[PDB]
C-alpha cells in the first residue's frame, strides 16, 4: 500500500525543513535516503534516525 | 498530492 | 508580447466531441512547434499533441491517438484540437503552449488553459446567498462578510468584489464537489467594522456556463 | 517512455532558506529536462531549460543541475512568492513527460485563527435547504479540527471544509466549515456551535449563535 | 481541400455509420479533414464507437 514518510532536514546551523516522502514503505524509504545523500554533499554528511516503525526520520547534516 | 481545478495546486494529505 | 489564448472548453457528455482554438499572437507559429497538454487530478500533466505549423507533422499521445486531432491555420495564427469519442478520462485543463520559440527548447509561454468537463450531468446555475455581517463575524474592530455559491455545475465560477476594486483581504475557498453531484464555494473578506454600512460590498458571481451573471450586495442584516 | 520521479512530493522552509527538489529521469534524456513552477489559480511556467539554464525574467536565485539521470532544482533564498508546485519535464523522447510535482510551502510562526460564524441567510432559508459557515481566518499552521454541535449534539457526516492555499501577503492560511441541514431539521433545533482545536489556542473556541437571534 | 480516394474512401465510411449521431459523425469526419495522416486510426476509433452505440 501508500505510505507517507515525514522527514525533519536539521541542519548544522539549527534550521530545519520539513519533507514528504511517498510510495511503498520500500520506495519512500529509499527516497528519502537518496534525497538525504544528496543534501549531504552541500550540507555534510548526515545521520537518519528512524522512529515510527521507519515511518518518520530526523535526518542532521553535520555541516 | 493531487492536483484540484480548483485552485491549480496539488493538495497533501 | 507574446500571448497563447486557449478557448472552447466545456461540458461534454461522454462519446461527444468539443473543438478547442488557440489564438496566437505576439509571434507567428509558422516559427514554433505548438503543443497540446492537459492537466488532471488524475494524472496531472499530461502531453496530448504537438504539430508544426510550417510542414505539418503531428505527433499525438498513444491515449488520444484516433480521437483527437491537433491542426493550424497559419493565416489566422490559430492552432486547433479536435476532441471525439470523449471520455471521463478527458476531463482536464488543456492548455496550449509553443516550443522552440526564439531558440528556445522548452515550452515558454503557455496560455491560460480551458478546462473540459466529461460527464452526462446537467448544466445548472448557482445560487448566491450572503454571509452577511453581524456581531458574531468581528473582533479586533474588523468584520468578516462573503458570498456563498452553491449549486452548481459544471466548473468554472468566478468571484470578484467590487467589480475587483476590492483584493484585499479577500479569501475565495476552493469549491467542493457536494454529495448531490453540485459544487459550491463561499467568498469572504474582511473589512474595517467602521465601514460597515457607509462603504457598499458586492459579490460579482459569474457562472459562464449557464449564463448566470449575479452581484449580491452583502449588508448587516436587519433586527 | 521516459519515467520522470520528483522527489519529495512535498517540502516546507522558512523564507531565507537554500531549498533542493531533485527530479529522477527513468533513462538517459542528455540534457532536455525543464523546470516549471506554478503558482495559486496559474498555468505552468518555465524556470530552467535545458537543465541548467535560466528562462529570461526569472530570478538568478533559480539554478539547476544535472547529474546523470538525476536533475536538481535549487533555490538559494527562498521568498513567499515562491510558494508553488514545480515540475520537471523531459523533451529528450517522444511523448514528452512530466513529473509528479513537488510543492513547497513556506514555514512561519504559528497564529491562531479568527473564529466567525455565520447562519444561513433569511434567503436561503426561503427554499428548502440551509447552510451554516463556519470561518477560521489567517492562522498558521495547517493543521486545525472543526466539530458541529447542534443543541449540544456533535454531527457527523453533514459538514464539508474547504482551505485556501498560503496567503501571498502572510503566508497563513483560512477555512472555511460548512453544515448542511434542511430547512426543517434547521427550524427544530436552536443552538448551533463550531469548535475550533488549533496549535495557536491555549484551549479550544466555540463559536455560537441561537436561531432567531438577530 | 481535395482528396484522394483513400481518404474519399474514409470519409465515406463515417458517412454512412448507422449509429453515430450527427455531432460525432460531424466530429470524426472534421477530424479526416484536420490530420490526414491520421485517417486510419480516426477511422478505428470512429468504428468502435459506432459499434459500442449498436
Ligand atoms: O475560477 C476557477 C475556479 O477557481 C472556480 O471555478 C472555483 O473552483
Amino acid at each position: 500500500s501508500e505510505v507517507t514518510i515525514k522527514v525533519n532536514l536539521i541542519f548544522a546551523d539549527g534550521k530545519i525543513q520539513t519533507a514528504e516522502f511517498k510510495g511503498t514503505f520500500e520506495e519512500a524509504t529509499a527516497e528519502a535516503y537518496r534525497y538525504a545523500a544528496l543534501l549531504a554533499k552541500v550540507n555534510g554528511e548526515y545521520t537518519a534516525d528512524l522512529e515510527d516503525g521507519g515511518n518518520h526520520m530526523n535526518i542532521k547534516f553535520a555541516g | 498530492c493531487q492536483f484540484d481545478f480548483s485552485t491549480r495546486r496539488l493538495r497533501c494529505g | 508580447e507574446v500571448q497563447l489564448v486557449e478557448s472552447g472548453g466545456g461540458l461534454v457528455q461522454p462519446g461527444g466531441s468539443l473543438r478547442l482554438s488557440c489564438a496566437a499572437s505576439g509571434f507567428n507559429i509558422k516559427d514554433t512547434y505548438i503543443h497540446w497538454v492537459r492537466q488532471s487530478p488524475g494524472k496531472g500533466l499530461e502531453w496530448v499533441a504537438r504539430i508544426y505549423p510550417t510542414n505539418g507533422y503531428t505527433r499525438y499521445a498513444d491515449s488520444v491517438k484516433g480521437r483527437f486531432t491537433i491542426s493550424a491555420d497559419t493565416s489566422k495564427n490559430t492552432a486547433y484540437l479536435q476532441m471525439n469519442s470523449l471520455r471521463a478520462e478527458d476531463t482536464a485543463i488543456y492548455y496550449c503552449s509553443r516550443w522552440g520559440g526564439d531558440g528556445f527548447y522548452a515550452m515558454d509561454y503557455w496560455g491560460q488553459g480551458t478546462l473540459v468537463t466529461v460527464s452526462s450531468a446537467s448544466t445548472k446555475g448557482p445560487s448566491v446567498f450572503p454571509l452577511a455581517p453581524s456581531s458574531k463575524s468581528t473582533s479586533g474592530g474588523t468584520a468578516a462578510l462573503g458570498c456563498l455559491v452553491k449549486d452548481y455545475f459544471p466548473e468554472p465560477v468566478t468571484v470578484s468584489w467590487n467589480s475587483g476594486a476590492l483584493t484585499s483581504g479577500v479569501h475565495t475557498f476552493p469549491a467542493v464537489l457536494q454529495s448531490s453531484g453540485l459544487y459550491s464555494l463561499s467568498s469572504v473578506v474582511t473589512v474595517p467594522s467602521s465601514s460597515l454600512g457607509t462603504q457598499t460590498y458586492i459579490c460579482n458571481v459569474n457562472h459562464k456556463p449557464s449564463n448566470t451573471k449575479v452581484d449580491k450586495k452583502v449588508e448587516p442584516k436587519s433586527c | 517512455d521516459i519515467q520522470m520521479t520528483q522527489s519529495p512530493i512535498l517540502l516546507s522552509a522558512s523564507v531565507g532558506d537554500r531549498v533542493t527538489i531533485t527530479c529522477r529521469a527513468s533513462q538517459d534524456v542528455n540534457t532536455a529536462v525543464a523546470w516549471y513552477q506554478q503558482r495559486t489559480n496559474g498555468s505552468p511556467r518555465l524556470l530552467i531549460y535545458s537543465a541548467s539554464f535560466l528562462y529570461s525574467g526569472v530570478p538568478s536565485r533559480f539554478s539547476g543541475s544535472r547529474s546523470g539521470t538525476d536533475f536538481t532544482l535549487t533555490i538559494s533564498s527562498l521568498q513567499p512568492e515562491d510558494e508553488a508546485d514545480y515540475y520537471c519535464q523531459q523533451h529528450y523522447t517522444t511523448p514528452p513527460t512530466f513529473g509528479a510535482g513537488t510543492k513547497v510551502e513556506i514555514k512561519r510562526t504559528v497564529a491562531a485563527p479568527s473564529v466567525f460564524i455565520f447562519p444561513p441567510s433569511d434567503e436561503q432559508l426561503k427554499s428548502g435547504t440551509a447552510s451554516v459557515v463556519c470561518l477560521l481566518n489567517n492562522f498558521y499552521p495547517r493543521e486545525a479540527k472543526v466539530q458541529w454541535k447542534v443543541d449540544n449534539a456533535l454531527q457527523s457526516g453533514n459538514s464539508q471544509e474547504s482551505v485556501t492555499e498560503q496567503d501571498s501577503k502572510d503566508s497563513t492560511y483560512s477555512l472555511s466549515s460548512t453544515l448542511t441541514l434542511s430547512k426543517a431539521d434547521y427550524e427544530k433545533h436552536k443552538v448551533y456551535a463550531c469548535e475550533v482545536t488549533h496549535q495557536g489556542l491555549s484551549s479550544p473556541v466555540t463559536k455560537s449563535f441561537n436561531r432567531g437571534e438577530c | 481541400g481535395s482528396y484522394n480516394k483513400d481518404q474519399q474512401s474514409a470519409f465515406y465510411e463515417i458517412l454512412n455509420m448507422p449509429n453515430l449521431n450527427e455531432a460525432q459523425r460531424n466530429g470524426f469526419i472534421q477530424s479526416l479533414k484536420d490530420d490526414p495522416s491520421q485517417s486510419t486510426n480516426v477511422l478505428g476509433e470512429a468504428k468502435k464507437l459506432n459499434e459500442s452505440q449498436a
